[PDB]
């Protein structure tokens, strides 16, 4: 938590993140634990629960953060949930034994469909709706039996 | 019986006594050869006893003389480790700012609300040259055009940036803005006796209030109009602007006329009477405390009695707003208690502000010779290093219905809570001052008195408790502690909402008619806070004082039955209309019959659970072709663009649909209260008939007694949360693991041999090849299977338990059987548990992708283009347990065990069960980053061309093979030393925390289907997200594992050598033309 | 104190009593693998109880003097468990701690404190395997006793039976 | 390891109790939490360390040998100490044997590349462009033996043991000893194809751009934890019937 | 109890408080229970509570203040409560 | 010392019950007392005596 947070500072201290544009510490582990090798998904799942939701959770077990994290002015450490007008990107970063660390990030899909033509989009659209339904069906036929 | 069914073949003593006695005799005589008493093993057993009876006879005299309440309630509830400091104002201030940045534009707060102000001050009170920057960007980068709300904040926040700027370099204040509210007893014609605390109208402020507090009332006889509820955005600039005064409202005091808030003064007689002047400046500070507010900077305070929804809290909510450094206490130490005490600080605590929650019972002497120590002590001894500049012991217990002859322990216990311990409390800071010689920073004391001395009836020993406190004056002169403690006797009147008068809440409206005021606790909060004012503080540092915060309820006489009546009327006027209303309705039912009125028993539908998949929403091409640059069209090779198409998960909070809930919402819907019940074996389905009747819906699974998805939450929500999330480890999920009896081993030597046995003819020989010069196998001629006695000098392996500490983890929800999901019993009996966790994770992921026949993929793609790139850390540990530890143990382990211990096994069972994919298929193991690594390959794999589709993820399990190993590495939070910190299972995982001590291991999975983009489009699937970047990094050779570092910073490599001439490549347009 | 401190700093580093110099600091002796600094600190705490706030720099003798100030001939919980495991795993059958103390006080004449010192010194020269007979046990005990003395400086009819048999 | 005396285990029951012993005051209590209604701990007043007799009806764990068949394999040349190659004694005393087998394999590989100061690579390349993409099958089995089978056995296993049981440990010791490379670094486990898999990523990794250089390979060890497991799967050639 | 100031307040006082106050109460709350039963409500018991004005005026008398000062609320009750027909107060004030 | 114990088996006569009593009589005491001294600590020997 101390070194996972410094770095963030630099990589924003180095890329020109506007002073006063911190990035919001999500800590999906106060609930669950450390799934050793599973983490990156639990937190790569959230990210998408988030992206489309617009929400940001918080460590509902954060009594009091450490003073020494105040020098990391490029970050926050919430403890209460936060609905938003919209997220546009996210960062996952894993630091495991052996130094094989990691950093994945994410973008909001809707920054995609602007790469293409209308007719192809609304064509994609319908082809999905059907799915959700057929999927809705399965999920429940199976969930029951 | 089974063999017969399968084959068909059914179907004196005195000789001893003597034969004993000699043994019974040769027994004793032997002892003489060794002088070995056979009774000492009882005399101990008797002296251990006689000492007990008396030990007890003492112990029950007490319970007889004192009482089980006293004794069981006079317990210790304090540690120097169950504390909780709270100092991160510099962050919360940025939590709360945004909460406005959204609650506004989600139309949750309007300009006509009273909390934006109650908020902003709690922000401005926390000002920092960065915090400012936090918003300037959040404001200067706001697109007001999006909607009025986007202007509602782009406008005012600019008042803040400056308001917060002025205060920068200031000290902070307690400016309350609450709408002071009056009581309202309402009853309808069916006895709907209901109370509401409504906004008074004469007085929609505190300035207006303190006036009507000044103007007294008819019996107490012997403007700056602005935009509170109209436009708070303009009230913004009114907060730093010090609206001064010369028309001192303390001049609004008529003669012969007593206000509602007066202090007092003593006469040489022995009484206390209303001064005017003295009690006239208490109020200028208030009016001052209201237009400008008071600070409490540099204070250091103790307070007790602060249960949520009480009065010792609204003081706190203030003290925190001042700049205080405070101590609060509780006898109900728990989790919910703190998140409360956490929310305060995250909303009120201001610059320098500091609270400390502690467990405490003021009935324990040894618990107060211990706390103040923990204060008047250093941070080396674990102390706190503070001095106390004030005190506030409001803590007590209810006693109601207790008249005289019903006075026993529970009161004798309270008397000691308030009186004989506050004394011993205060007689326990001086001893900590006198030593250190502090005699200019004494401690102002705030003794909550009240005039209800026998006036009421059955309050128990609430009379000579708070009445034997007005002799803290007769002493402050007599005694020696005057230079260290000083008194502000307070007199709390009729407040409302507290658990002392809320029963009486329904006659307040009735009393005010007699020309009186009844305060909200937030109103009575304003008072004792205004009793800390730097004006008074001298007034006590000269001579003690007393504050009568009673509205005049010492004049309205014979109040006892005066009150008994006011409510004894309501009951009648109410109960009768519960009786009349029904009989008349009843009457109406015999002449007309419910035959016609039955239809008026309207049909009311309970809702029903309709789970959903959480597919994204798709907005028209406009909203999106706009949000992004129009230059993007035709500018991306989608085949090289990656995307996520599905995902799922397993954990101690079940799937990804429900965890979200406990992740963001903190609690379940019913859509998640049943799903998280279908997957714990609480409920089931049934269609057909039961009772002969056709039930078609949810049902128990142990009783099959039908149920609706409404009586579920109330029926199961509890055990779920007791058996879901982090917990105390539950053995049966781990086939016997009892962290407090950890079955272990010891290689002792034997020194003599017997207890022979007779085993197998082939075990009895594996012993010789091992134990040679040793056990004699000595066939037993009769049956034909050998015998053994080990020998006088062999080795053994003998067990233990080794009470072990780390005993918590994210056990999946107790009751998770894959069966529920559609799995057989052969697989589970063959395979490593963890692999279950995966298969489910996959289906649910395809489910999440419009995919339920994986074979479908092969319509658009070639089977040679469907990869997995998943993998675990340790993996399969449940089998390794089967090879190294089990086989050693003579156990019937299976034989394919090791094709499952591996880590390519679980991405294989998958293909061996769902996919039918295509050969060279990767399987990362990065112990804790294996799930990004999985994603890095998972992409390179794809946009290389190897695969149009992949699978990515991670998984692992928890067993005593792994945790213990994680123990002596001292990485996971211990549990005991989390108990002595009085923590709780569900809060040991403490990210970004000042007292963080380690982590917890979980067990489950999590996966993700990623694909080419172009595919998903012509494939018709839910695109949840994107993966624009993914990576892994490391210093150098596998050199030292347990410490991380810079490695990833290289995802920011760039050469800033010259940034003047812009790199046009970032400007799409440039990139478009080239294309 | 220095003896127990070195014994504990060695039994956690698997080095000889001389292989670890009391002049160096643990931060340097650890070699960098910080996964052992915390372990050694916890062991010293369970053995001594009170140490400087940051012992990562204090020299071996540095903390040993403060320990001698604190420790008072106390075997401790960690040292007691270590000696018990040593006398259980690597010790001839029947050679419990009591028999070993007796053999040390009889065949070498060393007091209870000298006995504890010899046991702690043997804790360094840990026998890689279980001595079979009481002879090799007495031998290892005498060798560890000579080592302890070098490190501290303290050198040094039957027919009753036959009948008692025949009846048997 | 004596494939003809494979030390093993049996959970017999006892029917009478003696041969008391006198251990520790803390082992003698770990026995009660486990063996209850059972061994009487009965301090010996004189010395002060407890005593025990188990009881007439307890459980035991008693050994065997289990003459076992498969008893051959490609043992590295008897006499192979990394010391010969330039390795310390601290590492070896800390680390899983197999990892020795790797470090040597690397140096000799750079040797084979005109490379003996890996740091040299960094003249032409950026440290952020030097990857490993190696890995094993089971890996580290010598440690797993230390957790499940050994700790059970009252043994003085070390404590960092499990940062070595893993499979990212051995491509790490490397960087923790030679390279000083750059973060997210892959570690395949395809039990028996892990060394091509290593190569597939090892390339994609590269011509993607993540890395101008990589490292690829494989490694694993042989112990009675693994072969025996391979035995009852009837995959390895028996020896007797050979 | 003499010479006892605040920080010197411990058992010996916590014991007295209980002698005078929390036992006289329990005393008087232990005759009514013996009257209410037998129905005696015309022969009540006059009570004589030795008060004294030395409420903090003197110094180290210990918890002699809120002992005898928390007795003048045997009036605030004699109306509130139910024992009026059985006990009645004559608060006395002994001087020098 | 041996013929001693084996005999007991002929009568099934525990030679330790004469101590286990002596120990449970004890563990119950410590706690019995641990209660008793909390009081003297919280209340005081004056009060109690």
């Amino acid at each position: 938590d101390k070194n996972e947070s410094a770095t963030i500072n630099e990589m924003m201290k180095h890329l020109g993140r506007s002073e006063g544009n911190p990035v919001i510490g999500v800590f999906q582990k106060f609930l669950t634990g450390h799934p050793k090798g599973a983490a990156g998904a639990w937190m790569m799942n959230g990210a998408l629960q988030i992206l489309n939701s617009g929400i940001i959770p918080g460590n509902r077990n954060a009594d009091n953060v450490d003073k020494i994290l105040e020098q990391f002015e490029y970050v926050l450490y919430p403890s209460k949930t936060l609905k938003t007008d919209g997220v546009r990107a996210v960062s996952i970063t894993s630091f495991g034994f052996g130094q094989k660390g990691g950093q994945a990030i994410v973008v909001h899909p809707d920054y995609l469909y602007g790469a293409i033509t209308e007719d192809r989009y609304n064509e994609y659209v319908a082809k999905v709706s059907a799915r959700e339904k057929s999927a809705y069906k399965f999920f429940h036929n199976g969930m029951i039996y | 019986q089974k063999y017969a069914s399968i084959v068909g073949v059914d179907l004196l003593e005195e000789i001893t006594k003597d034969h004993k006695v000699l043994a019974r005799q040769q027994l004793q005589v032997l002892a003489r050869y060794l002088k070995m008493d056979l009774d000492n093993g009882e005399r101990k057993f008797l002296k251990e006893k006689d000492t007990v009876a008396e030990l007890q006879a003492q112990l029950d005299y007490l319970n007889a003389e004192l009482g089980e309440f006293f004794v069981n309630g006079v317990a210790t509830s304090f540690s120097r480790k169950k504390a909780r400091t709270f100092d991160s104002s510099w962050n919360w201030a940025k939590q709360s700012l945004l909460s406005l940045y959204f609650e506004i534009i989600h139309g949750v707060l309007k300009n006509v609300d009273r909390e934006v102000v109650s908020e902003a001050i709690n922000i401005m009170n926390r000002s920092n040259d960065a915090l400012i920057k936090f918003m300037e960007y959040h404001i200067s980068n706001t697109d007001e055009t999006k909607g009025e709300n986007y202007q509602l904040v782009k406008t005012l926040g600019e008042q803040l940036i400056e308001n917060c700027k002025q205060v920068l370099d200031v000290d902070p204040v307690y400016k309350d803005v609450a709408k002071p509210t009056g009581p309202k007893t309402a009853i309808d014609k069916n006895g709907n006796i209901t109370y509401s605390e409504e906004p008074r109208e004469k007085v929609r402020k505190l300035s207006q209030y303190v006036q009507e507090m000044a103007l007294g009332g008819p019996i107490t006889k012997e403007d700056v109009e602005d935009a509170l509820d109209k436009d708070s955005t303009k009230e913004v600039a009114s907060l730093p602007n010090k609206s001064t005064i010369s028309k001192t409202v303390s001049s609004t005091i008529p003669r012969e006329t007593i206000p509602f808030l007066h202090l007092r003064k003593k006469t040489p007689a022995g009484d206390w009477k209303y001064d005017r002047q003295l009690s006239s400046l208490f109020l200028d500070g208030l009016e001052k405390a209201a237009f400008n507010g008071v600070t409490f900077k540099d204070k250091y305070v103790l307070i007790t009695g602060a249960g949520k929804g009480s009065i010792g809290a609204e003081v706190l909510q203030g003290l925190l707003q001042g700049g205080a450094k405070v101590v609060v206490t509780t006898s109900r130490f728990s989790k919910q208690v703190t998140d409360y005490y956490q929310s305060i600080y995250a909303k009120y605590g201001a610059k320098g502000s500091t609270l400390i929650v502690v467990p405490f019972n003021q009935g324990s002497k040894q618990d107060v010779e211990a706390l103040i120590e923990f204060i008047y002590d250093t941070e080396k001894n674990g102390g706190l290093g503070w001095d106390l500049d004030a005190i506030i012991p409001f803590a007590a217990i209810p006693e109601q219905g207790i008249e005289l002859e019903h006075i026993d322990s529970k009161s004798e216990f309270a008397h000691r809570i308030m009186l004989t311990n506050i004394l011993r409390m205060m007689g326990c800071v001086k001893k900590q001052k006198s030593a250190r010689g502090i005699e200019t920073r004494p401690a102002q004391v705030i003794l909550p008195m009240s005039p209800n001395h026998g006036t009421f009836g059955g309050d128990g020993m609430y009379s000579e408790s708070k009445l034997s406190l007005e002799t803290l004056f007769n002493r402050w002169h007599s005694e020696s502690w005057a230079n260290q403690l000083t008194v502000c006797g307070a007199i709390i009147g009729w407040t409302r909402g507290t658990g002392l008068m809320s029963a009486n809440n329904i006659i307040a409206e009735g009393i005010e008619k007699m020309g009186v005021r009844t305060f909200s606790q937030k109103e009575m909060a304003f008072n004792l806070l205004g009793l800390l004012t730097p004006e008074v503080v001298e007034l006590c540092q000269k001579s003690p004082v007393m504050a009568d915060l009673n509205g005049g309820l010492q004049f309205v006489p014979e109040l006892k039955e005066f009150t008994a009546k006011l409510r004894k009327e309501l009951v009648e006027t109410s109960e009768v209309r519960k009786a009349v209303s029904i009989e008349t309705a009843l009457e109406h039912k015999v002449v007309n019959g419910n035959s016609a009125d039955a239809a008026y028993a309207q049909v009311e539908i309970q809702p029903r659970a309709n789970i959903q998949l959480d597919f994204p929403e798709l907005k028209p091409y406009k909203q999106v072709k706009q949000i992004a640059p129009a230059e993007l069209e035709g500018l991306l090779d989608l085949e090289r663009v990656i995307v996520v198409t599905g995902f799922a998960e397993v954990g101690p909070w079940g799937s990804a649909r429900t965890r979200w809930e406990m992740e963001a919402f903190g609690e379940f819907s019913l859509e998640g209260c049943v799903e998280m019940a279908w997957i714990m074996g609480f409920i089931s389905y049934h269609n057909g008939n039961l009772k002969g009747r056709p039930y078609t819906g949810w049902v128990d699974s142990k009783t099959k007694e039908p149920v609706d998805d409404k009586d579920v939450k109330a029926k199961y929500e509890t055990s779920i949360l007791e058996h879901s999330g982090i917990r105390l480890i539950e053995p049966e999920l781990f086939n016997g693991y009892n962290p407090e009896k950890k079955e272990m081993i010891q290689e002792v030597i034997v020194e003599e041999d017997l207890e022979p046995f007779e085993a197998s003819k082939e075990t009895a020989e594996q012993f010789k090849h091992q134990h040679g010069d040793k056990v004699d196998i000595f066939e037993i001629p009769e049956t034909g299977e050998y015998s053994v006695k080990l020998l006088k000098g062999a080795t053994l392996y003998i067990p233990k338990a080794l009470r072990f500490d780390r005993l918590v983890a994210g056990q999946i929800p107790t009751g998770w059987n894959a069966k529920t999901y559609g799995i057989s019993d052969d697989i589970i009996s063959q395979v490593d548990p963890i692999t279950l966790f995966v298969l489910v994770s996959v289906v649910e992921a395809f489910i999440a992708s419009g995919i339920t026949d994986p074979y479908e993929m092969y319509k658009y793609v070639h089977v040679s283009e469907v990869g997995n790139c998943s993998g675990s850390g340790m993996g399969g540990v449940s089998a390794l347990r089967g090879m190294f530890k089990d086989r050693f143990k003579d156990e019937p382990v299976q034989n394919d065990i090791l094709q499952e211990s591996f880590i390519n096994t679980m991405s294989a069972w998958v293909n061996m069960l769902l996919i039918s994919s295509s050969g060279p298929i990767k399987t990362p193991v990065g112990a804790c980053a294996t799930s990004v690594e999985s994603v890095d390959i998972g992409v390179e794999t794809i946009l290389s061309g190897k695969a149009r589709i992949c699978i990515v993820g991670g998984y692992d399990d928890f067993q005593e093979e792994g945790s213990f190993e994680f123990g002596n590495m001292k990485a996971t939070s211990n549990t005991l030393e989390e108990f002595e910190h009085g923590r709780t299972p569900a809060e040991m995982s403490r990210p970004a925390t000042t007292t963080r001590n380690g982590f917890m291991e979980a067990q489950g999975a999590g996966i993700q289907i990623i694909m080419q983009a172009d595919l998903a489009l012509k494939m018709g699937v839910p695109i949840y997200g994107i993966v624009a970047m993914a990576a892994t990094a490391t210093d150098k050779i596998g050199r030292s594992v347990p410490a991380p570092g810079k490695g990833i910073l290289t995802t920011a490599r760039e050469h800033h050598s010259s940034v003047k001439y812009a790199s046009p490549n970032l400007n799409m347009k440039y990139r478009k033309r080239q294309l | 104190a220095s003896l127990l401190l070195h014994v504990l700093v060695a039994h956690k580093l698997k080095k000889s009593l001389d292989s670890i110099p009391m002049s160096k600091t643990i931060k340097d002796l650890v070699g960098g693998k910080s996964t052992v600094q915390n372990e050694i600190l916890g062991d010293l705490g369970k053995e001594f109880g009170t140490t400087p706030e940051k012992p990562e720099e204090t020299p071996l003798e540095e903390l040993a003097e403060t320990f001698q100030d604190t420790f008072s001939g106390a075997l401790g919980k960690q040292s007691s468990s270590l000696l018990s495991r040593l006398i259980s795993s690597k010790m001839p059958g029947g050679f419990t701690i009591t028999v070993a103390r007796k053999y040390l006080q009889t065949r070498w004449g060393l007091p209870s404190g000298r006995q504890d010192g010899v046991l702690l010194v043997a804790l360094s020269n840990e026998p890689a395997a279980r001595l079979g007979s009481e002879a090799d046990a007495k031998a290892f005990l005498d060798s560890m006793a000579q080592k302890y003395a070098s490190i501290v400086g303290v050198d040094l009819l039957e027919e009753i039976t036959k009948d008692h048999k025949v009846l048997a």
